[PDB]
Parts: C-alpha cells; structure tokens; sequence
C-alpha cells in the first residue's frame, strides 16, 4: 500500500466532502432542490434530504462514509438537523487546508474549531433554554412542525401529523426521563392514504383482519388470545414441505386439520378470548372452523408482533397454545378492522387506550414517496418534537444565528494571542455558509443575505428576523418561524467540529489508494 | 465576457502577484537581497524593490504597473517604497478571492477606497504628531527614522545638512510638503562628505569666461536663448561657400553681427551669463564669446536647459532669449557668483547671496571620491525624503510592520460593522495587512503566523504596546528601540496599490 500524508491525504479528506456537501447544500432545506437519484437498479429516487442523499450515496473516502453515519445520529438525536451537520463540516476543511497553506499546523488549526465550537453552542443556549409541556409545546410543536414537517415541503393541515407527534413523543420519550426513546412509537402506515390522511392510533394495529364477515368485526374488550399456535403451515426455522400425492391420501388431510382446529378453536374460545391473535396465523381452513365454532379472530401474525400485542395491550404473555388459561389473555380496547377512506389502507385495530405500551402513528400517503415523504417529514419533526417536549429550546434558524454566533468566535479570537483565534475566526467564518447556501437554494445573493442578518445582527443583536428560507419575501426566521430545537443546533455544531477534529487528527492514512470508503 | 478580462485580470493577477512575493523576499533590511541576471547575463543584489523592479523586469501590464507602484512612492514619499510592493500582492491575493467569491471587480474596487478611508485614520490613530516648525524635533525624528534605517554614519552628519537646507526650505510651521524641488544638491569631485555643504545661492556647473571677471559680485545672472553664432547660410558661417573674395565681404557680415549681438548683451547688460549647451543652442559664435568675456562679463557655458529651468525658477533667472530679456528684469541678481576650485578637484560657479524666489538652498556634495560622493547622495536624500515624509504627513509613526497588524483586525470588524456584501470585501481587505509583517516577519525570522497572532492581541490590547521591532525583529515595543516611520511612508503606499487594484480590477 502507501502511507498519504502531508497535503496527500488533507486533499483525499478535503475531496470527499465537497462532492458531498454540495448536492446536500443544493438540497439544504425547503429551498434545497429535490435530487432524483436512480440506482444501479434503474430506479429513481427523488432525495431532497442531504440525510436521504447520504442514504442513497455511499463516496468513497472513509469520511463520506462517516459522514452518512454522522447525520444518522442528529437524524436518530434531533430528526432535523441531518445536512447541515455535514455541508458544513467540508467548509472547514475548505477554512483549515487554505489555514494550513496559511502555515498554521493541522493540529493547531484542528483544535481552534472545538475550541471555538464552545460559544457555537454556548451562544445558541441564550436564544431559547426554555421549557414546555405536552398541551403547551404543541402550539410551539405545531409552530416548529411548521418548519420541520414542511422541511419536506409537507406541513399544510398536517398540524394533525405535529399534534401526533406532540402525544407520541411525550408518551414513548419522557420529559422527566430525558433519555431519547422512540422504540415504543409503533411505525406504521400504507401506500394508497393521504397526505391530509394520517393518524395516531395509540394501541396496535395489525394487517390481518376477521376471518369471515359472518363472524362479527367487533371484538369486545380485552379477551383476546395471544398465542403461538398453529392455525396455517407452522414455518419454523427449517423444515422441508412434503405434500400429498394420492387419492386415499387427500381425504384425511382435510378431516384432520378440522378436527384440531375446532378443539383449538374451542379450547380458545373455551379459554374465554373472544379474538385469537396467534403467532401462527389461521389458514382459510381455520377460518371456518373459527366460524364453526363462532369466534372473532386473527390470521397470520408476525412473530415478534404477537409479543407487541404482549407489550403494548398491558395482556400477560400466554405464549403457546398449550398453556391457555383465562387469566393471561390479550388486550384490546375495541377490535375493529379500520378504513381510513382509502380502503388501500386497512387495519384491524387492537386499541390501547387504558395500558398502551407501544403508542402508533399511522401515516399515509397516494405512493411510495408519498407516505415516505409525510414519513421523513413527521419523522424529522417527531425527534426535533422530542427534543423540544423535553426542552422546548429554539432559535431563529437558518444563519440567523450562524451570524450572530459568527459575532462573538471571529470577534473573541483576536481578543485572545493564540493562534487559533484564526480557526476561531475560520471557525466563525465557516458557520455563515448555511444562509448563503440558502439563499442559493432560495435563489437570491447569498454573499449580501447573510450580511442582510448581520446588518441585522449589527442592529438585532440577536437572530430573530432573517433572511427568506421559505422564498415567500418575508425576512423573517420569526414571523416566518424558521423555529427548531436549540439542541439540535447544537448537535450539528458538536457533531460537525468534533467529527472534522477527528478527521483532522488523522492525517495519517494506509490505503491503497487516497481515498478508501 | 469580462470573463476572458477577468481570466486576463486573472492573468494579470497571475503575473503581478508572483511578482509581488519577490520583493517580499527583499521587504525590509532583515529581508534579503536578491541575486538578478540582465541583459550583461550578470549578477545584480539588491534588497531594493525598487530597482528590481526596474532592473530585470518583465514588460508584462500588471508588472508595468507595480514599477509605477513603488515609483509612484519613489517620487511620493521617496520611501517605503519596498512596502508598496509589500502591500499589493496581499490584496491581489484577496482581490482574486473576491472574485473566487464572485465579487463584482467593481464592488470589489468599490469596497476599498471606500475602506482605504478608513483605514488610515484607525492608522492615523495609531500615529504621534512630531512637530514641523521645529528643525530639531525633526532633526530629532527624520534622524530616529535615519536610526530606524540603515544610512546613518554620513545621514548623522547630514540630518542637520539635510534638516537645515530643509529647515532653510522650511518656510511654515506645517513645514508644508519641503519639495526636493526648491532644493538643488550639487555633488564636487574633490573635498570630503564634511566639505558637502548647504549653499543659499546655486552651486553652478563649472564657469566660462575669456576675458570675463572671474567672479562679479551683485551679478546680473544673463541667460542666453538666442543664437550668438552668425546665421548659417552655408555651413555654420553667414558666408555661403563658393570662391574666397566674395565671402570675406560676409566674411565680415558674421563678424560683426556675433559682436553686436554680443555688444548688445552686455549693453542691456549682465554680470553673469547663463549659456546653456551650444547645442542646446544653434550654434554660439566664440569670436563673439571671445568678445564677450572681452567686454569682461563673467559668465558660465554649457549648461543643462533643465537646471537652467531649476536655475530660473531658484534663483529667479529668468529665460532669456533676447537682449531686450536683458535688463535686470530675466536676470537674477547674485550678490557673490564666484565659482571655487577648492578642496581638491573641481570647479562650481557658488552664487553666493541672490535675488531669488523662495528660500533657495543647494547642497554641495564632495566627498573624499567619487564613491564617497555617492554614498552621502542618498544619506540627504534618504534624511531628505523622510523629512518629506514627515512634514509632508505630520503624525510620525512607528514601522516595523505593527501598525499593520494594528490595522486588520479593526478593519476585520469594522467590516464587520460596516457590514454588507462589502464586509467579506473589507474583511479580504482589512485581511491584508498583516501580510507585510507576516513575510517580514521571515524576514528578521519567526512564525508571523505565531508572533503575528500575538502582537495582534498586543494591538488589540495597547493597540501599540509591541511591535515587529527590526533588530529584535519581533514582539516588544518598537517606539522603545525606536523604530519610526512617517505616516507618509504608509499612506503613499495605501492608495497605490489599492487604487492599481481598484483600476486592474475594472481593467479588463
């Protein structure tokens, strides 16, 4: 192989992430412009998300690698928050190399950033600390789902989408606990819905529906049988299908698999569950023994998913038929298959109301892109909406306070001798690219537009008013409301620097190439 | 497009700013000589920009202009002309990330002048007024900035020689400009450096006389425009050439006619004649000369028209083309002309005392040869030219580059503050100042990047309480070793190049 140093390798590192930022900052934000993007497969994908575009790319460095994983944790932390983080952590490179060709040793320069990234996240803390509960985020909810639903140009009447994700939050992540959870939110949602279609439904809602219509749609109150039983083919890990090859031998396979089912039907309608959710679903030859038999019940289940019927119902566990006893049974606040006006998206609702242990968005959308599209909007909004139902701490985004943080840094490096006052500047210098990228994406001078903000920031000193994310005329990050959490403002700084800090770092670089993804 | 010029402009940049550097390599004494071939395929060292400029130069547009760059502070402060050149390229730098940045050239030129104006008052801030009516304030200061320069041991002796002829061209308490202008410096061969001398009426070249007095005193200083040769009708003679008889006859026509004129030079009168070259004239008869030092008026011949132009407007000897010209009117009364062989080699007509426009004042150089001659001429003119730096531009301020790193990080805010496009512009703009004590920073041997940084905060904090200081060469008060500049030194070089950018970037 070869070792690549010096400015070898700073190249191989300040290479890979212009490439990258660059359709990101294109794509940054709503003025960012969506990126169909086809694959290998011959398939197009229209990414105007530098964090889908960062899924739909891998550049081969082992920074663009990172720096896909690098959004992924503020994309997993904070949602909003994925391409800013990166678009800006190549600027540095851009501010550092021509900082090393201004002599200043990597690491030195490497340092400044981080240093400086102190009043990045520091100066950010002083617009909005504040602090919200459920039924009082949800106008600030609402208001920043105006931002973050619409980021995917998706927010109109989708209040509904923010005041689910307003319940959702708080019920799976706390705001006592402050520990990020979105596990117990149950991701749910079908190709065919709405847009303006879309629901939180607190309990679980699964595919299959009852078995006949002449059985009734209703299953009353809990009583529902969990179970692992088979009611169809078992599928275990391995075994192999052998099937009938004779006349004497066709007629008793029938007569059997009538003969149990019934029993099984019985012995669960016997063990008093008027719905029987087996993790072995029915064929349609235990459907009319359940019909013979007369119970309302479901088909096919996914394995784990009859443990979510366990978890988020509050029913304790039965797991296999062999134990039913009436104590440990399923819960359901009321049973009902659900059309939501697109009959494409149907669901039998197991509804928590009382015990609900795995809250459910159900998202919806005419097409693939569509539900992904409120997907990824409620999504980003979700966590940014967690962020905020735990601290509800914003500012006036979009280099409105990139400005006004480039303020203080560029400003306190030269009140310190050390040399890092240049990355501090550098530092401050890089941060004001957001704005100027915006407008660019927002299609106006991007070199006057953030000096529009400090001009502003001269007579604000503070980022309230900015310049046009939205391109609708008004300069505003506050009437306007360019409005996010101030930890995720936070999380591309800390993100951005730190991750750089560590590219800086390295130098030093065995591959066989310059660039290894 | 503009484009093709901007990529010409890029061009022009790309020559200029190279070019920019070499000097950079020569900024300041501890900046080094540089080793130069010419058309002699010789070696030629210098650590004068100026001249490498000169020298060996490329005829390229961008590097026509960067001669006129330190000319321009050749004749501006007749100084500093190495910072000139030390201040271009840091903007060219800048200038071509504005335009990397996509800056209009113009809103590029636009944001500077605009700054410059700025600039030089936060400089101007910086600085410490001296006092001009004072002669030994100034011989005390333009004699520190001699102590901050390398020509001392003749510029010791020739601070008061210099301080005085400029004091005696001192006029105002502003001291004005002190034009070199009303100054005439004459060099003799022979004598020494201590028989340089400031003379109050002009030290002429040499003298001319037949039979004329050898010094006349209350001289009536004549100057002769007109032809005292005969009209040339054939060679130079008023005969015309074909036989001997005929010709005598006119033959005795520019006989008398070179006379008369002659006669009627000193029958308007003169004491002393200006002759200039006699072929800046015509021709001049010397039958007639021979007469007319024979009609005992003391005279000089062959005299530079130019220094006759110096000599007119000096010593108020007025252009003379006619006898009429002569009465006493074109003629400037010399109260001693009397030229002096002494101290050794040679020969200057001394007007000593005259009727004479302003103060004049000549400054004889001798020296104990040619060489030693030589090497007081910029001794004067250095001590000369930093007088006219100083009382030209009265605040004196220390050198060293300091006030540079002084000047950027407020002009970075200021920018800041200034806000607009145009901050990025003045940012690139006020970020071109430390470049000068940045190279020079090598130059005595650092890290700028590390000393620079420093001193920064030092001109952050007393705003001067350090300074690039050229023996030590780095951080430490440079008012304290002494190390001093007129602002005139730093503003003629500000406009130049700036306004040189400001025009290449328009240029197309």
């Amino acid at each position: 192989k070869s070792r690549l140093m010096g400015l070898e390798a700073l190249k191989s590192h300040i290479m890979a992430a212009k490439a990258v930022a660059n359709t990101m900052r294109t794509s940054l934000g709503p003025n960012g412009l969506d990126k169909m993007m086809v694959d290998k497969d011959g398939d197009v994908t229209v990414t105007n998300d530098g964090a889908t575009i960062l899924s739909m790319m891998d550049v081969d460095h082992q920074i663009a690698k990172l720096m896909v994983e690098l959004s992924k944790s503020q994309d997993d932390e904070i949602g909003d928050g994925t391409t800013g983080v990166v678009v800006l952590a190549g600027a540095l490179l851009e501010e550092a190399e021509q900082l090393l060709d201004r002599g200043i040793h990597p690491i030195r320069i490497a340092d400044g950033y981080e240093q400086a990234a102190r009043v990045a996240i520091e100066h950010l803390d002083k617009i909005s600390d504040s602090v919200l509960v459920d039924i009082k985020d949800t106008e600030p909810l609402i208001q920043t789902a105006k931002t973050t639903l619409g980021s995917k140009v998706v927010n109109s009447c989708h209040r509904q989408m923010a005041e689910i994700a307003v319940n959702a939050v708080l019920t799976v992540a706390d705001m006592e606990r402050r520990d990020v959870d979105f596990e117990l939110i149950k991701v749910e949602g079908k190709v065919g819905g709405r847009l303006e279609d879309t629901k939180l439904i607190k309990g679980v809602i699964v595919d299959k529906d009852f078995s006949h219509p002449q059985m009734p749609k209703k299953v009353e109150d809990a009583k529902i049988a969990i179970l692992t039983c088979p009611f169809e083919p078992p599928k275990p890990k391995t075994k192999h299908k052998l099937d009938v090859t004779s006349v004497e031998d066709y007629k008793a396979l029938q007569k059997y698999e009538k003969e149990k089912f019934e029993e099984m039907i019985q012995q669960i309608k016997e063990t008093g569950a008027n719905l029987a959710i087996c993790q072995w679903g029915f064929d349609d030859e235990a459907n009319h023994l359940l019909l013979q038999n007369n119970l309302p019940a479901v088909r096919w289940v996914g394995g784990p998913e009859i443990e979510l019927i366990a978890i988020a119902t509050g029913g304790r566990i039965v797991p296999r038929f062999s134990e039913l006893t009436a104590e440990k049974l399923g819960f359901a606040g009321l049973v009902q298959e659900i059309s939501f006006g697109t009959t494409k998206d149907k669901m039998l609702v197991i509804e928590q109301c009382k015990n609900s242990r795995a809250v459910t968005i159900f998202i919806r959308g005419g097409n693939k892109m569509i539900i992904e599209e409120a997907k990824r909007s409620l999504h980003d909004a979700l966590c940014v909406i967690r962020n905020l139902i735990r601290d509800n701490r914003v500012v006036y985004g979009g280099g409105a306070a990139e400005i006004s943080c480039a303020l203080a840094v560029s400003q306190e490096a030269d009140k310190c001798p050390t040399l890092e006052q240049y990355a501090m500047r550098a530092f401050a210098d890089a941060l004001e690219v957001i704005p100027m990228a915006l407008s660019e994406n927002s299609g106006m001078n991007p070199i006057q537009t953030m000096t529009e903000v400090r001009a502003r920031q001269v007579k604000e000193m503070n980022p309230a008013l900015g310049i046009d994310c939205l391109h609708k005329g008004t300069n505003d990050m506050k009437q306007q409301h360019v409005i996010e959490t101030l930890i995720g403002k936070k999380q591309q700084i800390s993100l951005a620097t730190q991750m750089v800090r560590m590219i800086l770092k390295i130098d030093d670089i065995r591959k066989p190439g310059e660039s290894e993804e | 497009d503009r484009d093709k010029p901007a990529q010409i402009r890029f061009s022009n940049i790309s020559a200029a700013k190279a070019v920019a550097d070499a000097i950079r390599t020569s900024l300041g004494p501890k900046g080094m000589d540089k080793m130069i071939q010419d058309g002699k395929g010789d070696v030629t060292i210098t650590n004068d920009g100026a001249t490498i400029l000169k020298q060996m130069q490329v005829l390229h547009p961008a590097a026509r202009m960067l001669v006129e760059l330190s000319k321009a502070q050749d004749i501006e402060a007749g100084d500093g002309t190495t910072s000139v050149v030390i201040i271009a390229g840091s903007l060219l730098d800048s200038c071509t990330k504005l335009l990397q940045k996509g800056i209009h050239p113009t809103i590029i030129s636009e944001s500077f002048q605009k700054a410059l104006e700025k600039g030089i008052e936060i400089l101007t801030d910086m600085s410490r007024p001296v006092e001009l009516s004072d002669r030994e304030t100034l011989l005390n200061s333009a004699t520190t900035s001699l102590n901050s320069k390398v020509v001392s041991q003749y510029s010791s002796l020739l601070s008061p020689m210099s301080v005085n002829a400029v004091m005696k061209v001192i006029d105002p308490a502003t001291a004005t400009s002190v034009d070199l202008r009303d100054i005439k410096i004459v060099k003799k061969l022979g004598g020494t450096i201590d028989d340089c001398e400031l003379v109050e009426g002009l030290v002429l070249t040499q003298k001319v006389s037949n039979s004329g007095i050898t010094r006349v005193e209350k001289a009536k200083i004549g100057l002769i425009q007109f032809c005292l040769s005969a009209p040339k009708t054939d060679m130079d003679n008023q005969i015309v050439v074909s036989d001997y008889a005929q010709m005598d006859r006119v033959l005795r026509e520019e006989r008398a006619y070179i006379l008369n004129l002659v006669k009627q030079i000193k029958k308007t009168g003169c004491n002393v004649l200006l002759i200039q070259k006699s072929i800046l004239r015509d021709a001049l008869s010397d039958l007639a000369l021979h007469f007319l030092n024979k009609m005992k008026i003391m005279v000089i011949k062959d005299i530079e028209r130019e220094d006759i132009e110096f000599i007119c407007k000096t010593i108020g000897t007025k252009p003379v083309a006619h006898i009429d010209q002569f009465t006493a009117d074109m003629l400037g009364s010399a109260e001693l002309a009397e030229e002096v062989n002494l101290n050794g080699s040679g020969k200057l007509l001394k007007i000593t005392g005259c009727a004479s426009p302003g103060k004049t004042v000549t400054i004889v150089v001798r020296g104990s040869n040619k060489l030693v001659i030589e090497e007081a001429e910029r001794s004067i003119h250095d001590a000369l030219c930093v007088i006219r730096c100083l009382v030209k531009k009265r605040a004196l301020i220390a050198g060293g580059g300091a006030p540079e790193i002084e000047l950027a990080l407020r002009l970075t805010e200021y920018s800041r503050t200034l806000s607009g496009m145009e901050s990025y512009c003045v940012r690139a703009f006020a970020d071109a100042m430390e470049v000068i004590p940045s190279t020079l920073a090598e130059n005595a041997g650092l890290n700028p990047i590390s000393t620079v940084t420093e001193l920064r905060n030092r001109h952050a904090q007393g705003e001067k309480t350090a300074g690039i200081n050229v023996r030590k060469g780095g951080i430490s008060n440079i008012l304290e070793e002494l190390v001093v500049q007129p602002l005139l030194v730093s503003v003629s070089a500000l406009t130049l190049a700036t306004e040189t950018v400001r025009s290449i970037l328009k240029i197309d």
